[PDB]
Parts: C-alpha cells; sequence; structure tokens
RNA sequence: CCGAUAGUGAACCAGUACCGUGAGGGAAAGGUGAAAAGCACCCCGGAAGGGGAGUGAAAUAGAACCUGAAACCGUGUGCUUACAAGUAGUCAGAGCCCGUUAAUGGGUGAUGGCGUGCCUUUUGUAGAAUGAACCGGCGAGUUACGAUUUGAUGCAAGGUU
RNA sequence: UGGGAGUCAGAACAUGGGUGAUAAGGUCCGUGUUCGAAAGGGAAACAGCCCAGACCACCAGCUAAGGUCCCAAAAUAUAUG
RNA sequence: AUGGUAGGAGAGCGUUCUAAGGGCGUUGAAGCAUGAUCGUAAGGACAUGUGGAGCGCUUAGAAGUGAGAAUGCCGGUGUGA
C-alpha cells in the first residue's frame, strides 16, 4: 500500500464519544448523568456492593 | 382570452403571452407542454366545465427548470434543550403560454 | 479644494467641545471666528487656533483666498483617556478624557 | 434611587436635544476693529 | 405569492350614501353602517387599506329601542379621577345629543386601530332630515332585512 | 498539542449579526440579544407560513360574499349551488373572476341558482 | 492547580460582601493558571504478535514485487564512496526518485555514497521495516540479501 | 511540548513596582523598517499639535510606530417619523430610492394580521423565583494501571511472551 | 441472554372510596385521560378541560370541536313554539 | 413511518498538529472588512478592498478539539450624567 492511500479495515475504528459539547449530541448539559443526586457529583457514585 | 387551468394541486388563471411558475414537471427546457384539465374559459364567449370542458387544452413552452429561494426552517422549545434547523429550496418550472384552445 | 487642520490630544472632553463645534459647522470663516470670540467656553480659543491654522494652510500651501471660504467639516473624536485614583473621595476612579479636534475648510468648487 | 434598566442611546440623545448653546447677538462694530458684543464695549475691539 | 388583487390608492373610488334612521333599530342599523364604512360590501376589499364608502345618517331622533332600554341601558365613563365615574341613560342621550349615541354605537362596532379611526371619521350623523353635504351627490341606501 | 479559539467564534457570531440586519438598536450589534431574536424570528416565520393560507382564504371568501350579495345571493348558497352543479373551481379564481370579468361571474351565478 | 506557584490562601471571605466565592487565585477559571486535563508525559508504543509482524513484511514485499517495483542485482563493488557514481548507477537502472537499497549485512561505502541523495535510503536485510518499504517506489536488492530475507521469512 | 491571558510567578525593570508591623503575599508590561535613511526647509501656533515639502517599496510604517476585530464615540447622507399604547419581530403590502456572485434582485417601510426574552430550577415560571451592564479572550468526563463486554485482525487444540 | 441508562418532589379533570365538616385549587388509595415531555384550533385571556398528535414547500380542497349581526370567516336561514 | 425532556443508538461539520502524496503563493499567503453565492445542518467557495509572508487540498493518524450564562477570572468600554 501507499502512505497517502492508507485505509483501515472496516469496523476496526470508531470515534470516541465527547461529552459536554452542546445540545445536538444528546450528551451536552448534564453529560448523561441526569439532574441531581449523589451520582451526578464528581467523584460521586456509591461503592460496589 | 383567459382560462382557468389545473396543474399541481391548484388552479391558475392564464392569458396568452403570460409567464407562469408551476410545481415541478417531468419535461425539459425548450419543450412544449399541454395542460388538459381546464375548468373555465372566458373572453367574448364563455365556457364552464362541470369538472372540465371536454377538450379545451392550453399549450405552453417550458423554460427554467429551477429551484426556489432558500428558506431556513428553525424551531425551538424554550426551556428544553431542543431545536431544529433545516434548509429548503422548492423546485419549480417556468412556462410561457402560447395558445389556449376551446 | 480643501484645507484641513487637526489638533490631537487636547485635554478637554468631546462632549464639551462638540457643543461649540455645532455652532460653526456650515458657516463662513469670519462669522465662525466671531462666534468663537463671543462664546465663553473653555474650548473656544482652542477651536480658534485650529481654524486659523487651517486657513493659513489654505493660504500658503494651496493659494486660496480666505474671503470666500466656509467650514465644511468640523468634528471631535475621542483620544486616549487617563485614569486617576481620586484620593479625595473614597477610593473612586476619575477618567480625564481628551479629544482630537478636526476642522476642514473649502471654497466650494472643483 | 438607582436605575432599574440601563438607558439606551435613543433615550439619551432624545434627552440631549435641548442641551445646546444659543447663538450670541453679534452687532457688527461700526466704529473699528473686531465685531463688538452687543451693549458691550468689548475688550477685543468693541465699540458698543 | 401568485396572483391576488391588492387595491391601493389610484384604484379605489369612494362613494357617498345617505341612510334614514327613522323607525329603525339602533344596533341593526349600526352593524350594516359599519360594514359599509369598512368596505365588506365591495369586491376589492383589502384589510390593510381604507377601502370603504362615506355614510350619512340624518334623522337620529326617531331611532328606536326595544324593552325598557330607555331608562335602563346606562352609558358610563370615567374621568381618571377618583370617584370620577359618570352615567347617563339612553333616552336622555337620545333627547340630548342623539348624534353621539349613534356615532359611539358604530365606533364600538369598528376596530380600535388607526385605520379604524380613519374609517370612523367617514361617518356624518345629524339630528333632523337636513344635511349640508349636497355637494358630494349622495345616493340613498336602503337597509337589508 | 494546543488549539486556541481562533476565528470560528467570530465567524459564527458574525453571520448571526448579519441575519439581524434592520433590527432596533442593540439587536443588530450585540450577539446575545441578536441570536435570541433570530430564533424567535424563525419560529414566527414557521407559524406564519401556515397562517398565510388561512388569511388568504378568508380574504377570498369575503370578496365572494360581496360579489354574490350584488346578485342577491349569499356565499353559502352560491357555493352549495356550485357544488351541486359540479363546479370544482377555487375561491381564489372565483374572486379574481369577480374582480376582472363581472359578466362571467353573473353567468355562473345563474348556474348556481338553477341548480336549486 | 497544585503545581502552579502560589494560591495558598483564600483570596477573600466566603461570603465576601457582593462577590463570587473563590478559593485560590490559581484555580482553572483564573487567568493566572491551573490546567484541568492536559497532556501528561507518557508513551504511545504498543506491541502485536510476531506472526502478524512477519505477515506485514511479507505482504509489503509481495506488493512491491507484483507492482514491478523489485530489482535484484549482483554485488555492489564500491572501493570508495562516490555519490556521483551511485547517481549514475541509479540512472542506468531505470529507478524512480524513491528507492530502497538492501545489502546483506553492511556496506559502509555504498551507505556513504547513497546517504546524501534525496529519496534514497539504505537498509540491511535484518533491518528491514514496513515503513521504509512502503514509502519507497522501488526496491533494489543484492542476491545474498534476497536469499537471507527469504530464509528468515519463509 | 507553549508561542506573550499560553509557556516558569518572571521572554521586558522579577521574586521587581506594590501590599503587610512581621512571618509572608505578589503583578502588569514583547513586535517601526531591509537599512535610521528617525521627517533638512517653509507655514499656523506660546508650546503641544499639525499642513506642505522631503527619505522610503510603503509614513492611515512617524517611535502612543506589524496586522488593527467588536463593544463604545462621532460626521455625512437615501427611505422614514410629532392622534400615538409598543418581547419591537414576523406574514401580507403600497409608495420612494438603487442596480447584484443577475436571480421569479436589493434598501426603506404608510398600513393590516399574529405575537408575554434566554438560561436554570420546577407539578407548574411572561413570571413580581435564579443569573447575566456590554464586548472580547480564558474557562469543565481527561491520563495511567487493572476488570468486564462489544467490533477488527492473526493463529488455532493450541495461543502468547 | 447480555451492553448502556435515567427515574424514586408529580399536577389537574372524570369516576369509586377513606379522612375532613356529603369544606378546600386539601390530603391519602384505586380505575382512565391529558400535562409532564405536545406545537395546532375552541373555551376572551388560561400547563392539566373539548377537538386533534407539527418531516418540509404551496396566494389548492374536505371536515372535527366550536360557530355564522359588527368587532371577526361563515344563515339578520327556513319551520314551529 | 418521521412531536418530543432524563436518556440509549447512529451518521457527520469544523479547529491545531503529524506522515505521505500532490499543490498554491510579492503577477501578493494567512488574518481583517463587505457582498444580492452553495450545501438538508454543523458549515464551504468565489469576487473586491486592506495586509505584506507563509498556507491550502487528498488519505490516514493524534488531541490542551467547538461557550451565552458558573453573584465565573482578566482586560477594554458604556449607563446613571
Amino acid at each position: 500500500m501507499k502512505l497517502h492511500e492508507l485505509k483501515p479495515a472496516e469496523g476496526s475504528r470508531k470515534e470516541r464519544n465527547r461529552v459536554g459539547r452542546g445540545v445536538a449530541t444528546g450528551n451536552g448539559k448534564t453529560s448523561g448523568r441526569g439532574h441531581k443526586g449523589q451520582k451526578a457529583r464528581s467523584g460521586g457514585g456509591v461503592r460496589p456492593g | 382570452m383567459f382560462a382557468i387551468i389545473e396543474t399541481g394541486g391548484k388552479q391558475i388563471k392564464v392569458e396568452e403571452g403570460q409567464e407562469i411558475f408551476v410545481e415541478k414537471l417531468d419535461v425539459n427546457e425548450g419543450d412544449t407542454f399541454t395542460f388538459d384539465k381546464v375548468l373555465f374559459v372566458g373572453g367574448d364567449s364563455v365556457k364552464v366545465g362541470a369538472p372540465t370542458v371536454e377538450g379545451a387544452t392550453v399549450t405552453a413552452t417550458v423554460n427554467k427548470q429551477g429551484r426556489g429561494k432558500k428558506i431556513t426552517v428553525f424551531t425551538y422549545k424554550r426551556r428544553k434543550n431542543s431545536k431544529r434547523k433545516k434548509g429548503h429550496r422548492q423546485p419549480y418550472t417556468k412556462l410561457t403560454i402560447d395558445k389556449i384552445n376551446a | 479644494m480643501e484645507a484641513k487642520a487637526v489638533a490631537r490630544t487636547i485635554r478637554i472632553a468631546p462632549r464639551k467641545v462638540r457643543l461649540v463645534l455645532d455652532l460653526i459647522r456650515g458657516k463662513n470663516a469670519a462669522e465662525a471666528i466671531a462666534i468663537l470670540k463671543l462664546t465663553n467656553k473653555a474650548s473656544s480659543p482652542v477651536i480658534e487656533k485650529v481654524l486659523m491654522s487651517a486657513l493659513a494652510n489654505a493660504e500658503h500651501n494651496y493659494d486660496m483666498n480666505t474671503d470666500e471660504l466656509v467650514v465644511k467639516e468640523a468634528y471631535a473624536n475621542e483620544g486616549p483617556t487617563l485614569k486617576r485614583f481620586r484620593p479625595q473621595g473614597r477610593a473612586s476612579a476619575i477618567n480625564k478624557r481628551t479629544s482630537h479636534i478636526t476642522i476642514v475648510v473649502s471654497d466650494g468648487k472643483e | 434611587a438607582v436605575p432599574k434598566r440601563r438607558t439606551s442611546k435613543t433615550r439619551k440623545n432624545k434627552r440631549r436635544t435641548h442641551f445646546k448653546i444659543s447663538v450670541p447677538g453679534m452687532t457688527e462694530c461700526p466704529n473699528c476693529g473686531e465685531y463688538k458684543l452687543s451693549h458691550r464695549v468689548c475688550k477685543n475691539c468693541g465699540s458698543y | 405569492m401568485r396572483q391576488t388583487f391588492m387595491a391601493n390608492e389610484s384604484n379605489i373610488e369612494r362613494k357617498w350614501y345617505v341612510i334614514d334612521a327613522e323607525g329603525q333599530t339602533l344596533g341593526r342599523l349600526s352593524s350594516e353602517v359599519a360594514s359599509i364604512l369598512r368596505g365588506k360590501n365591495k369586491v376589492t376589499y383589502t384589510p390593510h387599506v381604507d377601502t370603504g364608502d362615506y355614510v350619512i345618517v340624518i334623522n337620529a331622533s326617531k331611532i328606536e329601542f326595544t324593552g325598557n332600554k330607555e331608562t335602563d341601558k346606562v352609558y358610563y365613563r370615567h374621568s381618571n379621577h377618583p370617584g370620577g365615574i359618570k352615567s347617563i341613560t339612553a333616552g336622555e342621550l337620545r333627547r340630548t345629543n342623539p348624534e353621539r349615541l349613534i356615532e359611539n354605537s358604530i365606533k364600538g362596532m369598528l376596530p380600535s386601530t388607526r385605520l379604524g379611526e380613519k374609517q370612523g371619521k367617514k361617518l356624518f350623523v345629524y339630528g333632523g332630515a337636513e344635511h349640508p353635504h349636497a355637494a358630494q351627490q349622495p345616493e340613498n341606501y336602503e337597509l337589508r332585512g | 498539542p494546543r488549539v486556541k479559539g481562533g476565528t470560528v467564534t467570530r465567524a459564527r457570531r458574525k453571520k448571526t449579526i448579519k441575519l439581524a440586519k434592520g433590527y432596533f438598536g442593540s439587536k443588530h450589534t450585540l450577539y446575545k440579544v441578536a441570536k435570541q431574536q433570530v430564533m424567535k424570528s424563525g419560529q414566527y416565520a414557521f407559524r406564519d407560513r401556515r397562517q398565510r393560507k388561512r388569511d388568504f382564504r378568508k380574504l377570498w371568501i369575503t370578496r365572494i360574499n360581496a360579489a354574490a350579495r350584488q346578485h342577491e345571493m349569499s356565499y353559502s348558497r352560491l357555493m352549495n349551488g356550485l357544488k351541486k352543479a359540479g363546479i370544482d373551481i377555487n375561491r381564489k379564481m372565483l374572486s379574481e373572476i369577480a374582480i376582472s370579468d363581472e359578466k362571467a361571474f353573473a353567468q355562473l351565478v345563474t348556474k348556481a341558482k338553477d341548480a336549486l | 492547580r497544585s503545581a502552579v506557584s502560589g494560591g495558598g490562601r483564600k483570596p477573600w471571605k466566603q461570603k465576601g460582601t457582593g462577590r463570587a466565592r473563590q478559593g485560590t487565585i490559581r484555580a482553572p477559571q483564573w487567568r493566572g493558571g491551573g490546567i484541568v486535563f492536559g497532556p501528561t508525559p507518557r508513551s504511545y508504543a504498543y506491541k502485536m504478535p510476531k506472526k502478524m509482524r512477519r505477515l506485514a513484511l511479507r505482504s509489503a514485499l509481495s506488493f512491491k514485487a507484483q507492482e514491478n517495483g523489485l530489482t535484484v542485482v549482483d554485488a555492489f563493488n564500491f572501493e570508495a564512496p562516490k555519490t556521483k557514481e551511485f547517481k549514475n548507477v541509479l540512472s542506468t537502472l531505470e529507478q524512480p526518485k524513491k528507492v530502497l537499497v538492501v545489502t546483506e549485512n553492511e556496506d559502509v561505502n555504498v551507505e556513504l555514497s547513497a546517504r546524501n541523495i534525496p529519496g534514497v535510503q539504505v537498509t540491511t536485510a535484518q533491518g528491514l521495516n514496513v515503513l521504509d518499504i512502503t514509502n519507497a517506489d522501488s526496491l533494489v536488492i543484492t542476491e545474498a540479501a534476497a536469499k537471507k530475507v527469504e530464509e528468515v521469512l519463509g
């Protein structure tokens, strides 16, 4: 192949999901966390078990 | 003299030499189109079709298969982070009438 | 034919200079000079200096006659301000403002 | 005691329409020198 | 925007009509008068321009009420002073300034816009059978039942 | 590597400012209140594109009622007669015929009448 | 914010009088500094299986051979380094601008001859790599080097 | 990896002006031009400033010196406005002026219809609930290690360092 | 079967009930609808009521709930009280 | 079939940098300003002025990758006048 004609295998690569970057993503304001509570908070969540 | 034609889903009032704009047709520029659904014919004599007049065509010559001016469709819901922005350009075809038969 | 003069960084506020500038715009030079002599405002002699400089420029550099001239444009623009912490009051700030004055004078032809 | 809304340019310049200087009289000195101030023997060549 | 006619000045011609209020009912006269004044009777009606004709009402004292509206049916107004509300009955207003009665009844049926005020300025209402506006050559108009 | 916020903010805001041309005062100079108005403007236009058709049908019907009451006929009875006689003609074309050629309008009012 | 100089004390009282509540002048919303999630010193290298590595090399060479971009010669007889003579050699052999030349083990003379020419690269059979194979448009080998790569990849 | 609000607190006068009794805290501030050739001389003016002339490729490159955005302040004009109730726009629409990336064009808008900003928090907000004077810039799910599960590829009773 | 969530403040209307005083835009359960998260037409204006669920154009047409004197589209319609 | 908030899935536009290839530029690059242009959207060109040296395009790859709100921080500038 050529370095200027490089192409990965189909299905090998996806773009990551970037949170907190506007409304039209569907991940903008709350960033998937919902509104309030212990899990909305940074470092929040409750330990496993 | 003048005539009421039906094209698209609407009715248009035409005279000879008149330019009209109409929903898109399946013809090309320079060609000749014939409207067959005529409802009314005026002038000296008058003809009133019940639906139509049993004949009574209108010939015209095609120009400018084109697209209309862009409109930007915008909507939003105020307190809810929901909006939509779209564009639209409606197609048209221009014609020049040359003769109306009755 | 237009002759112009500008005075930059005058220690007077544009709001104050424009009041007297509004009287002389569109006038003849002699009557404008008279108005400026008869107005008692701080900016009158400054504007007089600028006007006479413009007329001298017309007479020397362009060889126009000063008897048939009129003030065509006359304006003041803002220059850079100077900040001063007023000690007399209670820790307030005071902007000393300044103006760029311009007048241009013409014979009315081409 | 304090303004609840800022003042727009329109309102400001409407209020500033009567805030200007009148024109003096300027009776032209018939005697000599610069033009005299009316009813004033002006220091700068007036003869009223 | 295909073809639809739009009247303007240099297209429209206003006329002059005379209506006799004798033996007529107030509101039933005033509705028709408002329609004439606004131009609903015309085929060139456009709402953003004063298509419409002039109207003259003449007698205005033979105007009739039904029921006990002569003593009931009180008109009110307020001076924008405290307790500055004032009243008057329709019979009193009929035998005293009956022109104001009809003109207010018709201006209530017209809208409160600029065009509506201009259209109400086209109403001339008198008391008695004589009017001055003979120079305009008015036609008599009969009311529809 | 670092990427700084260059020229895209300015372009994005500027074209909104340009859409806000002709507005009153700060609404053609300031990005926030200009943007707020443009959104509102588009919503208004969306609903007015639909109000337009209602308004014009209303106009045509008023004109036809006027034209019929000269021939001593109401809109309602005229259109019932038209429907019964078969006429499938628009209210718009009817209005324009009534304005242009009164004679033809009378001629089909006769048909609307004799179909009853 | 912990590595930025200063920022120890709280710049004003929690309630203040009419101000926003703050804790240090080196917080990230301050002009002074404090980066939240920036780059960190790290490595990007990763590994994959030896079989895949060998397969990639074989596929590169097979592409270069089926594109008619493979040339094989006898030995290079360079008793001294001469970029000019190597240029004439690559003129005689109708080679493109980008060419990779593969010796068996090491020839300092031909290396020095071809070092300064643009587009040309010199490599050993053991030191072959997919990158400098694919970047090239042609591949000249000595017979010994060809046999060596054949045995170590077969 | 940063490229002057970044990157050392500090590209320059830096742990300096400045604050604090003291321990201590702690800034802002880069760019003429290839070359100083850095405006001889004349004119207005007390001078500052300027107008010519001249150097220069260029002086709206003149030391408050590359580029020079917006807020903000003005001067001129084409359309418009002193009987009018206003979330200031939108759809319709005369009249007047202009003439484009030339396409069923542009600017203004007599008049008619419709129409209570945005964000957050809420059962529910035009809300007299919160926040924003305006403008610009900066400003928030990242990296390492491990687990789990999906997709890709290689090999396969073996696979892998 | 597995990967990823958010939610655990609910409101009115109608109907079956407790409580209260056969009071509450009250409160607590149950059965449906709507709002929440739903624009449009009607109810003068009015989240929750009636009609009905907006992919986008059109100066085309048929209807729903509600209506046809003027504001303001459509009967100053017919017939009987 | 296509109303939609917590939220799940998918496809894309732009920003800085790197590799390779292929290009533009004192016969004037990027930036800035204007415009009646193109695209379903993010957004992309062209022309003319200003400016006076660097910058696009294709494919892939990495991120300090997109702000209108935090009594946010820093600078300029208003209002009250």
